[PDB]
DNA sequence: CCAGTCCGTTAAGGATTGCGCCACAT
DNA sequence: GATGTGGCGCAATCCTTAACGGACTG
């Protein structure tokens, strides 16, 4: 409603947020949240896992990980969590945008 | 004079040429785009046939050593 | 919206930047097109030159096989 | 009720492309 | 003068990604 920060995340915001990883670990999303104004720990948890995170790679989808998405996908089905045990440095929602998009078609 | 039809006409000459001189370009690029898929398939094909001459060559060698 | 204001100003701004990219990267990926087929092409000079020197050989050996 | 996950869904914004305006080259 | 090219901008729309909200489970 109006006490939800929908909109971008800033280099100020998302610092507090590693910190606080580095701080307490990744859990009690709710206290950082808290310090920020307007948004509460889901979101930065959501933003940690997908974003902040120094494990999720940034790298271009390789040749060989769509293999194994193909091949898990056609086993498993839309099982995202699942599938990005198999994809090292990936995390479920990079898997899921990335089959809804290019492996779509 | 950006209205008059002195104006419209000579924009739609030029229009006409720039569609004309990217579709040249376009061409030549599109070729260029074939000539790799042709070389590519005759360097898989010419890799075989060394392949399979060095293959013969050697049976044939071995062939004169038993000798 | 405005043709004026500042907000369209800057909305324009960032898709000509992507425009200048996005027709940067085709002509490089043409030039690289380009190189490609110089390399293809002196690969297949090679594997050609390679085809028939197997074959001089071949036909070397062969001629012992020629009596009298 | 609260948290931590998991996922479908979709607005937001970068990437492409059809049409053209200019300036300058031939 | 006329046509040919290189560079760009605009605006429609294609393609991806971020992350909002709901459903579940401990």
């Amino acid at each position: 409603n109006p006490e939800l920060n929908k909109g971008p995340w800033t280099k100020e915001e998302d610092q507090r947020v590693i910190e606080h990883v580095q701080k307490y670990g990744p859990k009690r999303w709710s206290d950082i949240a808290k310090h920020l104004k307007g948004r509460i720990g889901k979101q930065c948890r959501e933003r940690w896992h997908n974003h902040l995170n120094p494990e999720v790679k940034k790298t271009s989808w390789t040749e060989e990980e769509d293999r194994i998405i193909y091949q898990a996908h056609k086993r498993l089905g839309n099982r995202w969590a699942e599938i990005a045990k198999l994809l090292p440095g990936r995390t479920d929602n990079a898997v899921k945008n990335h089959w809804n998009s290019t492996m779509r078609r | 004079d950006k209205h008059s039809d002195e104006y419209k006409i000579r924009r739609e000459r030029n229009n006409i040429a720039v569609r004309k001189s990217r579709d040249k370009a376009k061409m030549r690029n599109l070729e260029t785009q074939h000539k790799v898929l042709e070389l590519t398939a005759e360097n898989e094909r010419l890799q075989k046939k060394v392949e399979q001459l060095s293959r013969e060559l050697s049976t044939l060698r071995n062939l004169f050593k038993q000798l």
